[PDB]
C-alpha cells in the first residue's frame, strides 16, 4: 500500500515578544496636604473640678 | 468664630412620608424626633413649621 509520510511540520517562526496585561494597579503620587486643626473647648470649672 | 457644630441625622416620621413626601411632594420644615432617650424638636431658621 501507499501509506503515509511524515506530516509537514509546522513552519515556526522565531522572534522576541513583550506580553502585556490589563492595568489595575491605581496610579499613585505624592502629595502634600496643609491644614489647621482647629479645637475649640467649652469647660465648665465647677468648685472642685474641670 | 464658630464655638460648637451640632450636626445630627433625625429621622423622618412615617405620617410625614406617606401623607407628604409621597402625596403632596413637600417636606415638613420642623424635625421631630426621639434622640437620647428625649423628644427634641428643630425649627429650621428658627422659624414656623412650614
Amino acid at each position: 500500500r501507499r501509506c503515509p509520510t511524515r506530516p509537514e511540520g509546522q513552519n515556526y517562526t522565531e522572534g522576541i515578544a513583550v506580553v502585556f496585561k490589563e492595568n489595575i494597579a491605581p496610579y499613585k503620587f505624592k502629595a502634600t496636604m496643609y491644614y489647621k486643626d482647629v479645637t475649640v473647648s467649652q469647660v465648665w470649672f465647677g468648685h472642685r473640678y474641670s | 468664630q464658630f464655638m460648637g457644630i451640632f450636626e445630627d441625622r433625625a429621622p423622618v416620621p412615617f405620617e410625614e412620608v406617606i401623607d407628604k413626601i409621597n402625596a403632596k411632594g413637600v417636606c415638613r420644615s420642623t424635625a421631630k424626633y426621639v434622640r437620647n432617650n428625649m423628644e427634641t424638636t428643630a425649627f429650621h431658621r428658627d422659624d414656623h413649621e412650614t
